[PDB]
């Protein structure tokens, strides 16, 4: 069954953009009650949407600056790698970088 | 089998005849008050060609039955609905269907 | 409680004597002044002489005719006698058994509001 | 047949997929069986918030009440945005009852969004149809169109005979409400779900009527009380938007229909002492001196031409030298005052000393320009002043006099209206003395104030002789925020001084139990100062308006510290800490209990700069502001005082439920027994019990000792019995059924308290073709129905009341002890009824639910359970249990509220209520109870959270491994709007 791919496209990276800055803002109350429960479902959705090829090159560029703006910015204050992450978030990030 | 209950009148002069696309924002609700369908959640009007047999017969009749901008209640009896088998996992077999149909536009 | 049985007023020419009868049957108090309070077509209800329980006459705003009001205290039947009908008296007449005799009120405001109104009889004037 | 248990969902999920290989037959069978019913799983759907706005006008009917019977108002729609969200824009107009109209934002009966309909207390009408009892009933109207811009709904309320009539664009509707309960006060009310602009038109300056009021119907603006100004307000709010932020608001001091009735004290029966002849003579003479003096002081200065003409009414000096009628009129003056004194408890006295001689008996002005002018005022104020106790006695005597005057007028037929109108017999000062304006109060006690002080000067010895569990509202932090270590600081400002206890409560906090009375709370009541852990303890001092308490907890040092405006409230012993030793336990939460008419500001400290006095107290003492980094505002939980059925706990210290098995010559029955009957702390109060599962009537109402199996297989008569154990008096038993919206926790209950309304559809000619009836509970009157008997009042028989219910015909017939009771009901199609009994305990064993059958009768287990639809064996599955009506339950406060802008646009332009910004919540509907809650409320309801998560996994498993057919089937239940909202939802 069909759901708007453009809607899920923009909403996935917008939600993850708010999520990483929510985590970096020292959230005493995470979105799902924990950093794991805040990042893991969003990273599952982002990885599925990226492997399906829905996202365009500009969206992939913003995801690269999301994961790490250290090098992925072409010639997110803190990348998702640098902040402390639970093991489930690490697994989903491993799939994404795979 | 099918009755149209006017909720809000439209213009009352141009009725969709055979040969054009019918654009509708329906809200399919069950027999039991338990909603099973709506199009505004998908944020997409249901555009279907009239007479080409791609809606349930009851909905097809109820759509020719009304005019532009004219909100109405399409009561689709199981006879003009799925009926004996229903829709698997959506509508139970032998159920009355009751529709908040809204003909927003024609092309 | 205090119900003012108000009899009808006849229709007759200007200058004709007519007795208007009303009985304020009820509590034995706050009935001492049974003057009528006749409300005119389109105008504020004008006050007819509210004679005390001893039939003490007073001046009122509607005294342009006689307005000889003689309440028979034997049965508390106020008899407002009208010898000289005028184009003012063609009004709906309303006996009022109010507490204040002759408007004299050395009392308080709730007491002043102890006024029982009548049924109303239109006494038209020919 | 065993309740919502998540291991069965796990079993189904295991059936779906086997080691990464999907069993298509199992997946399709599960999707075909469990899903289309929509009766076992918790359904979820996106609903829209609905807000109700009323005018402050309250009109009711009571025996001897001052209120007028017939009233009328209008609503002028000016803008509607149909389908601003995915759901249609809710907009209804009608009346509503102050007794039980509680439209809390979010949740409610059905799928939520309750408005002027959706309950038996409020009756509404949108453009097509009217609404009551959560039932929509099409009513014929000329336009036959939903409420659109430029539409004038004229609503009329007749109370003499119960009727709520409607008039759409002048032409009346063909169907009206009738024969409803008149207890409580009716008020106009419009409900809307944003995208709505409406204009209240109440008659007069407060909105000019577009159409004429029906003959005999007064404009609604005439019932605004003299102490209040007409304005548009929400019905019941637990929150408000004050300048500093969200102001928590307690319950309301709402009036009642019996408040408008006058109740005086009888004085005619009171006898008069010799003090009457001794003192009342000179007292009445003083009152004549008062009247004479006020007329001598210009205005009504007397002239000798006539005795009592216009402006020259004073006559015969200050002495009572009048002829016998007027003489007695002057004599009884202070005599009636003496009667009211002796009726209200004041004691008559006498001048033991020469008090009268000390009184000068001559006014200081002494103008006396005329012989009648002579006024001998004794200067009683100068000699003896007025004690404040004496002034309060003056107020009580004035109240008695004004109340008996109101009784005199209502006997004569004088109703109340703000606009003064003599021929209509309506006055603006006719309300009882409590609701009187202060100007009229002064006008009434003008002479009494002097009369009483003159009584004192003459040496008299005169001297001075709402709903339970809705009293307070408790707002607490969410149980997910239970702090178990550290030092925390949350502030609470007291906008209205009163009973607004503030402190820290444990996560397990009873909603109905008063805050701090039990060990579950550690609070401070600033009304008088006292702290509460197990009881009142003198501490600190009472606060004032604007005073803020910086409540502190040190869980490292096991202490709790209260402070007022940065100054630490010292205990009676002298220590700063209110509680020197507190166990950590299961955590603590910021908690507050506001009383009626109380406003507080619970500032947790999201913004440290917004947190006032924190630098003085809390900063540099090691107190982190509670909820400081938490970006979302802390979700709060308020003690919703709406009665709701919850299962009887096994740990209840007063009642116990026994699951007695079937055996032989006995059906499966559920016994209720008073655990602590006939002992100390025995709670003897009305008990509202129901069976947790309902029976649903046949949808399409078709015309339709040896047992006959064919008849038991074709029959639709499913019923049971209720057995009243010997000892429980039948006068306090109510056997019957309840609809799933019965919410009446009435401690003094009978069948006259039953909600009821007859919706009558007629045609254009007026002939009635439909007279449908609505009631939230259909029970035979056990409280009045029982076999007669001279002795043996504790009869050996159990008064077995059977509850014959035909699901097809709808016949609800009741039998008792083998005889058919005359009571019988007939309800509409698609009705769910719970087998319910209301009893007041009177014995150790009171009553029991006998779930059985009879000859050619099929049991109630067939009625509730579909798997046993044709099984004649009576059964008691673990789902079927007894539920008692709880008085209060916790409810989550929504994060955001519908911002409604109300303002008086003009005299013509009336009042203007506009809601524009939309708000939606993802509801969770409990299909067998017909009630929805917020899906965000599941953060504390961990019993339903697990089951719903397993339901989500069951969906995810039936649509697993490329089962796109079942994926389509799942889109019907969980749609993409719900999915996207769940994606974007943070709480």
């Amino acid at each position: 069954p069909a759901i708007p791919l453009e809607a899920l496209r923009d909403k996935a990276l917008r939600m993850l953009g708010e999520a990483v800055r929510d985590g970096g803002q020292h959230a005493r109350d995470p979105v799902g009650g924990s950093v794991e429960f805040q990042f893991v479902p969003v990273l599952k959705l982002v990885s599925t949407l990226l492997v399906m090829g829905i996202f365009g090159d500009e969206d992939v560029k913003q995801i690269l600056k999301m994961i790490e703006p250290e090098v992925f910015t072409e010639e997110l204050e803190e990348g998702l790698l640098q902040m402390k992450l639970p093991e489930s978030v690490k697994l989903q990030m491993c799939n994404l970088l795979e | 089998g099918v009755e149209i209950e006017t909720i809000s009148p439209g213009d009352g002069r141009t009725f969709p005849k055979k040969g054009q696309t019918c654009v509708v924002h329906y809200t399919g609700m069950l027999q039991n008050g338990k909603k099973f369908d709506s199009s505004r959640d998908r944020n997409k009007p249901f555009k279907f060609r009239i007479g080409k047999q791609e809606v349930i017969k009851g909905f097809e009749e109820g759509a020719a039955q009304m005019s532009l901008g004219q909100r109405a209640k399409l009561t689709c009896t199981p006879d003009v609905a799925y009926g004996a088998t229903g829709h698997p996992g959506v509508i139970p077999p032998n159920a009355t269907l009751i529709f908040d149909v809204e003909l927003l536009n024609l092309e | 409680q205090v119900q003012l049985q108000e009899s009808g007023g006849g229709l007759m020419q200007a200058g004709g004597s007519l007795r208007l009868s009303c009985t304020a049957s009820g509590s034995i108090f706050s009935i001492n002044s049974m003057g009528w309070y006749r409300q005119a077509p389109g105008k504020q209800r004008e006050l007819v002489a509210t004679i005390t329980s001893g039939n003490s006459i007073n001046y009122a705003d509607s005294v342009k005719g006689r307005f000889t009001i003689s309440r028979d205290n034997a049965k508390n039947t106020v008899y407002l006698q009208m010898n000289s009908l005028k184009p003012e008296d063609t009004a709906v007449y309303y006996c009022n058994a109010d507490r204040v005799p002759n408007g004299y009120n050395p009392w308080g405001t709730p007491n002043d509001e102890y006024d029982y109104w009548g049924q109303g009889t239109q006494v038209t004037v020919s | 047949k065993h309740g919502r248990n998540h291991k069965v969902l796990d079993v189904l999920c295991s059936l779906c997929v086997c080691n990464g290989v999907a069993v298509r037959s199992n997946q399709d069978l599960i999707t075909e069986n469990l899903l289309p019913g929509r009766e076992l799983l918790l359904q979820t759907n996106l609903i829209n918030y609905v807000t109700s706005i009323r005018p402050n006008i309250f009109v009711g009917r009571a025996e001897g009440s001052t209120q007028y019977g017939k009233w009328y108002f209008e609503v002028m729609v000016d803008e509607v945005v149909p389908f601003l969200t995915a759901q249609a824009t809710h907009l209804r107009v009608g009346w509503a009852l102050t007794e039980g109209y509680s439209p809390y934002p979010g949740g409610g009966e059905g799928w939520g969004g309750n408005g002027v309909g959706d309950d038996l207390y409020s009756y509404g009408f949108d453009g097509l149809h009217l609404w009551t009892g959560h039932v929509a009933r099409p009513v014929t109207s000329p336009g036959q169109h939903l409420l659109a811009p430029e539409d004038v709904v004229s609503c009329c309320l007749d109370l003499s005979v119960p009727s709520i009539s409607f008039r759409i664009n002048g032409c009346p509707v063909q169907g009206v409400f009738e024969a409803f309960n008149l207890d409580g006060l009716f008020f106009p009310v419009v409900s809307f779900s944003a995208g709505v602009k409406v204009r209240f038109l109440l008659g007069g300056r407060h909105g000019e009527f577009k159409f004429l009021p029906p003959p005999g119907y007064a404009p609604c603006h005439e019932a605004v009380l003299p102490r209040e100004r007409l304005r548009l307000e929400p019905i019941k709010e637990y929150r408000r938007e004050g300048p500093r932020g969200p102001h928590l608001v307690g319950p309301s001091r709402c009036l009642s229909h019996t408040d408008f009735v006058p109740c005086p004290v009888d004085t005619v029966q009171i006898v008069l002492p010799p003090h009457l002849e001794r003192i009342r003579e000179k007292l009445a003479e003083n009152i004549h001196e008062l009247w004479a003096l006020t007329r001598i002081e210009q205005g009504w200065t007397y002239g000798p031409v006539r005795d009592d003409n216009k402006r020259l009414h004073p006559c015969l000096v200050n002495f009572h030298s009048l002829p016998e009628p007027e003489r007695n009129y002057n004599l009884q003056m202070s005599g009636e005052t003496l009667k009211t004194l002796l009726a209200l408890g004041c004691h008559v006295g006498m001048a033991d000393e020469k008090a009268e001689d000390n009184l000068k008996k001559t006014k200081l002005p002494k103008t006396y320009m005329m012989s009648n002018g002579y006024k001998p005022a004794p200067l009683d104020l100068s000699h003896v002043r007025l004690t404040p106790a004496q002034t309060t006695l003056v107020d009580r005597l004035a109240e008695n006099g004004h109340n008996v005057w109101a009784r005199d007028r209502v006997a004569q037929g004088w109703s109340y209206s703000a606009v003064q109108d003599i021929p209509a017999r309506r006055n603006p000062r006719l309300v009882p003395y409590r609701l009187l304006d202060e100007a009229t109060k002064r006008s009434n006690r003008d002479s009494l104030c002097q009369a009483v002080r003159t009584l004192l000067g003459y040496g008299y010895n005169i001297e001075p002789p709402q709903s339970r569990w809705d009293r307070v509202r408790i707002f607490r932090a969410e149980k997910s925020y239970t702090v178990q270590s550290g030092r925390w600081y949350f502030e609470f400002e007291a906008v209205t001084t009163g009973e607004m206890r503030v402190g820290w409560a444990r996560p397990e906090l009873r909603p109905d139990v008063e805050l701090g009375a039990d060990e579950l709370a550690y609070v401070f009541n600033g009304h008088r100062g006292q702290r509460w852990h197990l009881g009142s303890e003198p501490f600190g001092r009472p606060w004032q308006s604007g005073d803020v308490v910086g409540c502190m907890i040190d869980l490292t040092e096991n202490t709790i510290i209260f402070t007022l405006n940065g100054e630490v409230l010292m205990s009676d012993s002298g220590s700063e800490t209110a509680f020197r030793e507190i166990e950590i336990g299961d955590g603590f939460l910021p908690v507050c209990s506001l009383g009626p008419g109380q406003v507080g500001h619970l500032n947790l400290g999201q913004d440290v700069s917004s947190l006032r006095f924190f630098a003085i107290c809390g900063l540099q003492e090691g107190f982190e502001p509670f909820a400081i980094n938490m970006q979302r505002p802390v979700t709060t939980w308020f003690s919703k005082s709406l009665p709701q059925f919850e299962p009887v706990p096994p740990e209840h210290p007063h009642y116990e439920v026994a699951r007695m098995d079937g055996t032989v010559d006995t059906p499966p029955c559920l016994r209720l027994a008073h655990r602590t009957w006939g002992s100390q702390n025995s709670l003897v109060e009305m008990l509202f019990l129901r069976l947790s599962l309902p029976v649903q009537f046949h949808q399409h109402f078709r015309c339709t000792n040896r047992d006959d199996p064919e008849i038991i297989l074709n029959t639709t008569t499913y019923y049971y019995s209720v057995r009243v154990f010997a000892g429980q008096e039948p006068s306090c038993v109510w056997v019957g059924w309840v609809t799933p919206d019965y919410h009446q926790h009435d401690m003094n209950f009978d069948l006259s308290k039953v909600r009821a309304v007859t919706v009558t559809m007629g045609d254009e000619q007026g002939n009635v073709h439909s007279s449908l009836k609505c009631s939230n509970c259909y029970m035979v009157w056990g409280g009045d129905f029982v076999s007669p008997g001279q002795q043996g009042r504790i009869s050996h028989t159990d008064l077995v009341i059977g509850c014959l219910v035909d699901l097809a015909t709808g016949l609800m017939t009741f039998t008792a002890n083998g005889k058919e009771s005359n009571t019988f009901f007939q309800v509409e199609p698609n009705t769910k009824l719970f087998p319910a009994v209301f009893v007041l305990p009177t014995h150790q064993n009171v009553i029991q639910f006998e779930l059985g059958k009879q000859k050619n009768i099929m049991p109630l287990s067939a009625a509730m359970f579909l798997s046993e639809r044709k099984n004649p064996a009576p059964q008691c599955p673990p789902r079927l249990e007894v539920q008692m009506l709880m008085p209060v339950s916790w409810s989550r406060m929504p994060n955001h509220f519908l911002q409604v802008e109300t303002r008086r646009a003009g005299e013509r332009l009336g009042w203007a209520v506009q809601c524009q910004d939309p708000l939606t919540m993802m509801a969770l509907h409990i299909p067998e109870e017909n009630r929805c809650m917020d899906i965000l409320e599941l953060s504390e309801r961990l019993d339903l959270q697990r089951f719903h998560s397993h339901t989500l996994r069951l969906y995810r498993a039936v649509c697993a491994l490329g089962n796109n057919r079942v994926a389509h089937a799942l889109c019907s239940h969980v749609d993409q709007a719900q999915l996207l909202h769940a994606l974007e939802d943070a709480h």
